[PDB]
RNA sequence: GCUUGAGUCUCGUAGAGGGGGGUAGAAUUCCAGGUGUAGCGGUGAAAUGCGUAGAGAUCUGGAGGAAUACCGGUGGCGAAGGCGGCCCCCUGGACGAAGACUGACGCUCAGGUGCGAAAGCGUGGGGAGCAAACAGGAUUAGAUACCCUGGUAGUCCACGCCGUAAACGAUGUCGACUUGGAGGUUGUGCCCUUGAGGCGUGGCUUCCGGAGCUAACGCGUUAAGUCGACCGCCUGGGGAGUAC
RNA sequence: AAGGAGGUAUUCAUGUU
């Protein structure tokens, strides 16, 4: 994230900018996630569970978009 | 046969002896039985990142149809050579004859 | 594996048409000619078990093989082990 | 690997019973043949044929009488790992004479009626129910 | 959505078409996700290749932070 | 004898399959400097520790070791264990298209042989980070722990040994038959490719579900359904996977 | 960190920037 401050442009349109340039970089989510070494297992069993639990998620709308509720 | 696909980048001040490598190798390979299919001197050009402190480094790509044990040879030579600052080999499926998007 | 020239010579050799290509002794000899070909590799490369076992794979093949042609047709069968140099 | 086709007969019988398909085809064997000509005889299968000059397939058109599958039950009983042979006297009698055996006889393969009047034992291929 | 690359009959991408890899690679120099692109599996990992090969002949960035 | 099971040949396809050798960048640590000054580090809060011999921070140069962000995917490969930067060399297996060839050459397998995470053992190197043991600081009624500051074996390499894991799908291998749906990946044929389309046909793979099965939970064409072949095991809990 | 909207997520051109 380089954020050059542009011609007439406030500091807080620029400071917004870098914030939205720091989040779509994902850089403290790299950092924390690199805080603690996490065994393998470990990493494994969070992707399984995190892809179990959104294909859940998607069966249940689809389901739901078949079912209806009143 | 196979082909190789060679992409080596050489420092920006020996840009004058370029034509030289390129020739003798070349020649390396045609008298190693070896075809040389294409051959594009892309030049100077800026580099992406620093290497070794230099910019703007000379590159030359050369796809060739030639034995592995002069291909080995020269991969040796562009070892020992210290004006070659990077070199890149690739076996390909098949001999390209076309011209690269770098002249493109 | 082996190239094509190489088995096409092996085919030309031991079978009798250029177009008999599965007969007994052709696939012994095809294994027989890769077999011996790995020897040097698994002399050099000695922890390379995933290879290995395919090169296990073609010595009972090829076991399976010679004893079929054995007890469907002995001349055959002496034939080829002797021009293939294989002990039994 | 196929070790018993009488067996994978009986049980393309069977299957096809329970999914309620009106044909089944296998490949064809003169014991196969024999077999289905005695289902025939004694009305488990509608019909049989074999269709095929080298890989002969046949087919039997099953039968159903009120929406339920007539063979009510179809066991292999002379297996490869377990043959059985029966003498004249020892022959099954199949839910009290309600049902066949197939027995193969040196006088070809019939049902234990069959072999019990005509005094010869064999061996034991089905019951059928 | 709509992978670039089928539509087109690419057989292989060209680490040295640095343009279309430019398209596909962010302005940090992290290789954009196929969730994101639409691309096919297939050539995201040609391209994947095509790409790590371009950072090492420098015509591409590994980060934008060396240069 | 035959060709349908099993194999061989022809052309391709995908792949973190394996062994060896190079190479790249980011980062950690250390070293040498330049600038610079009173803190740095850590915790819930602190202290031990580092620092006026100039630390921490910033810039440049160097050394070395280990591992490969993004791609990355209930994606792929492998008999399982397992396999993840890029390039080369050697090499194993799988699948598809059309055709030819051999002619049952097949399946299972006691004993036997081979492979087999991590820890561990022997000899010889290497050692950046992490870190059993250990040392110190805290918390606590106590704290031989959880937390903090360091830190040795070890993790890495070569060659041998070891032979075990919740080595798990807690589901032995092979073959045939039995309604469907939505997808993923990898081949291939046809039609108007009108434009990423439509219609087929093979491989592997995830979820839902019918009949059926099941004690139930649930499995359900990749079966735990209906059968055939061979192999391994079970016979109340404990003592005990212990003693000899 | 909190709140709203859309979706299983983008086509929505390029241009501009
Ligand atoms: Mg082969
Ligand atoms: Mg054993
Ligand atoms: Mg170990
Ligand atoms: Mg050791
Ligand atoms: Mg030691
Ligand atoms: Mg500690
Ligand atoms: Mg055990
Ligand atoms: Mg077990
Ligand atoms: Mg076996
Ligand atoms: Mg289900
Ligand atoms: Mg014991």
């Amino acid at each position: 994230p380089v954020i050059k401050v542009r011609e007439n442009e406030p500091f807080d349109v620029a400071l917004r900018r870098f914030k939205r340039s720091c989040e779509k970089a994902g850089v403290l989510a790299e950092v924390r996630r690199r805080e603690f070494y996490e065994k393998p297992t470990t990493e494994r069993k969070r992707a399984k569970a995190s892809a179990v639990k959104r294909h859940a998620k998607k069966l249940a709308r689809e389901n739901a978009r078949r079912t209806r509720l009143y | 046969m196979r082909h190789y696909e060679i992409v080596f980048m050489v420092h920006p001040d020996q840009s004058e002896q370029v034509p030289g490598m390129i020739e003798r190798y070349t020649a390396a390979i045609t008298g190693a039985e070896g075809k040389i299919h294409r051959l594009e001197d892309w030049g100077r050009r800026q580099l992406a990142y620093p290497i070794n402190k230099l910019h703007k480094a000379h590159y030359v790509l050369m796809n060739v149809e030639a034995p592995q044990e002069v291909i080995d040879e020269l991969e040796t030579t562009f070892r020992f050579n210290d004006a070659v600052i990077r070199s890149m080999v690739m076996r390909t499926k098949h001999a390209v004859t076309e011209a690269s998007p770098m002249v493109k | 594996s082996l190239s094509t020239e190489a088995t096409a010579k092996i085919v030309s050799e031991f079978g009798r048409d250029a177009n008999d290509t599965g007969s007994t002794e052709v696939q012994v000899a095809l294994l027989t000619a890769q077999i011996n070909h790995l020897q040097g590799h698994f002399a050099e490369h000695k922890k390379d078990h995933h290879s290995r076992r395919g090169l296990l794979r073609m010595v009972s093949q090829r076991r399976k093989l010679l004893d079929y042609l054995k007890r469907k047709d002995v001349a055959r069968y002496t034939q080829l082990i002797e021009r293939l140099g294989l002990r039994r | 690997s196929m070790q018993d086709p009488i067996a994978d007969m009986l049980t393309r019988i069977r299957n096809g019973q329970a999914a309620n398909k009106a044909a089944v085809t296998m490949p064809s064997s003169k014991l196969k043949v024999a077999i289905a000509n005695v289902l025939k005889e004694e009305g488990f299968i509608e019909d049989f044929k074999v269709e095929g000059d080298t890989k002969p397939e046949l087919e039997l058109t099953l039968k159903y009488f009120q929406g339920k599958a007539v063979v009510e039950s179809i066991q292999r009983v002379s297996r490869p790992g377990l043959r059985i042979y029966k003498r004249k006297d020892e022959l099954p009698k199949v839910m009290a004479g309600l049902g066949i055996a197939v027995v193969s006889t040196s006088k070809g393969v019939m049902t234990d009626r069959a072999a019990r009047q005509a005094g010869l034992g064999g061996e034991i291929i089905c019951y059928v129910a | 959505k709509f992978c670039r690359f089928t539509a087109e009959g690419v057989q292989e991408i060209d680490y040295k078409d640095i343009a279309t890899l430019k398209n596909y690679i962010t302005e940090s120099g992290k290789i954009v996700p196929s969730r994101i692109t639409g691309t096919r599996a297939k050539y995201q990992r040609q391209l994947a290749r095509a790409i790590k090969r371009a950072r090492y002949l420098s015509l591409l960035p590994y980060t934008d932070r060396h240069q």
